[PDB]
């Protein structure tokens, strides 16, 4: 009855309110399934990413946008990604878009892509421990991250505290809601980071401080009998 | 004037010159996800009711982006996204690809709107699914905080959303409610018999 008025009369963002915000096994077949981590440190705006095969069946893109800071990418430099060169005929799209422009712009980059959105999840920020762009009509308290679709028990919200000023990580539920979908084993992670490096994942970044990526060692993941698998199956048995 | 005024109307045959400007226009229409073409939604007279202020468009699936190119299309920048998460009395998520606990409304701003409390709300709303199809009454709080005592106009409205300060129009109202002397001279000037064709 009007968290609204309440947030307005104690600063207590109307999410703070949502309560409670058979499952597993699933993700123990995903995490059979998953490949060894790979990374490779390699400054995107300079690299040719076409050296980045096989071609992805997800790509997560998670550009640092200025609007995450109160060396930056704007939409202008994240539009002119060739991530058409890497997607797989049939592959999906991640795309943390920010509150502001991104909303737009990032609609745009997934048409040129080729891709078109299926999904918009919202990162919800609450501030049950701490109780503005010029042209923001209301404080902004969330981030989106569009799902895009190329080719032929989760909700579309997630729900944490706002991080520390100065931290700009995503929710690693975002690697779960990605993996629970069963998209396939081929999955790129751009402008992820030393901490974002994850089994079952690529990892491509400015900031890592090594990498262990080669084509030929990661091809070699998707070699026959493995060249289709979700990603929830169990492994093709051997020998 | 002050209290709720309504004119039960098909949107796309009404003069809407008539009605004046008005600081702020919500519209949660029929997307054709009795609904309209996009181009019967791209041909509303949306750009005739503000110079300076503010648009709230309700959208979900594919016009998510329909309603932002219509949007661009009546001279409005998004500026804004309310997220409205849908609970029960108990405050509780209601849970293709993903189940959905949220619905969208896009916030467009045309000219340069003087005198408005940006930043009092925040844009997540918290609310309780009452019927089906509609959409929380937090929002009329949060636009008149934003623009208090200024003029409004909700669009494809049905009789529980008519508010003080609001003209409402859609084809599920209850007759035409005038009492802007300003707004009922020109509606008597423009339909002299009362009657909206064509
Ligand atoms: N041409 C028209 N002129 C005036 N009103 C119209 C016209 N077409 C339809 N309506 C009315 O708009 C309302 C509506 O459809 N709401 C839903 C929009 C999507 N989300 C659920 C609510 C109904 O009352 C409907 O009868």
């Amino acid at each position: 009855n009007d968290y609204c008025q309440h947030f307005v009369d104690t600063g207590h963002r109307p999410q703070n309110f949502i309560r409670d915000v058979l499952i597993r096994l699933k993700d123990e077949l995903i995490a059979k399934s998953n490949t060894p981590p790979m990374y490779l440190q390699a400054d995107i705006e300079a690299f040719d990413i076409r050296e980045l095969t096989p071609k992805f069946d997800v790509i997560l893109l998670e550009p640092p946008l200025e609007e995450y800071y109160r060396k930056c990418w704007t939409w202008d430099d994240i539009m002119k990604l060739e991530i058409d060169e890497i997607a797989a005929p049939r592959s999906f799209i991640f795309l943390w878009c920010g509150s502001g422009e991104g909303l737009d712009l990032g609609r745009v980059c997934l048409r040129k892509w080729g891709y078109r959105r299926c999904e918009d999840i919202c990162w919800i920020k609450t501030n049950k421990n701490n109780p503005l762009d010029p042209k923001a009509v209301f404080q902004r308290t969330k981030e989106h991250c569009l799902m895009g679709i190329k080719g032929t028990v989760d909700i579309d919200l997630i729900i944490t505290e706002e991080p520390e000023i100065g931290n700009i990580e995503k929710p690693v539920e975002i690697f779960h809601i990605i993996e629970h979908f069963c998209l396939g084993r081929r999955r790129l992670h751009l402008f992820g980071r030393d901490s974002t490096i994850r089994p079952g994942w690529l990892t491509v970044g400015p900031t890592l401080t090594n990498s262990n990526y080669n084509a030929e060692t990661y091809a070699s993941y998707f070699s026959a009998p493995n060249s289709y698998l979700t990603g929830c199956t169990e492994e093709i048995e051997r020998l | 004037l002050f209290p709720p005024q309504w004119i039960c109307c098909d949107i796309r045959y009404l003069d809407v010159s008539i009605l004046g400007k008005f600081a702020v226009v919500m519209a949660d229409p029929p997307w054709d996800i009795g609904t309209l073409t996009d181009d019967e939604m791209r041909r509303l007279n949306i750009p005739v009711l503000q110079d300076d202020g503010f648009l709230f468009l309700w959208v979900t699936g594919r016009a998510m982006e329909l309603g932002r190119e219509c949007l661009n299309l009546w001279g409005y920048e998004r500026v804004d996204e309310i997220i409205w998460v849908k609970t029960n009395q108990l405050q509780r998520i209601i849970r293709h690809w993903l189940n959905h606990g949220k619905e969208h409304c896009l916030v467009g701003v045309k000219g340069n709107p003087q005198g408005f409390n940006q930043g009092l709300d925040c844009d997540v709303i918290v609310a309780e699914v009452r019927s089906t199809s509609h959409k929380p009454d937090e929002i009329y709080g949060m636009i008149e905080r934003l623009s208090p005592g200024t003029r409004k106009i909700e669009l494809f409205g049905r009789p529980h959303n008519v508010q003080p300060n609001w003209i409402t129009l859609g084809n599920q109202l209850d007759g035409i409610h005038l009492l802007d002397p300003d707004v009922v001279a020109r509606f008597k000037q423009r339909y002299p018999d009362g009657i909206i064709s064509k």
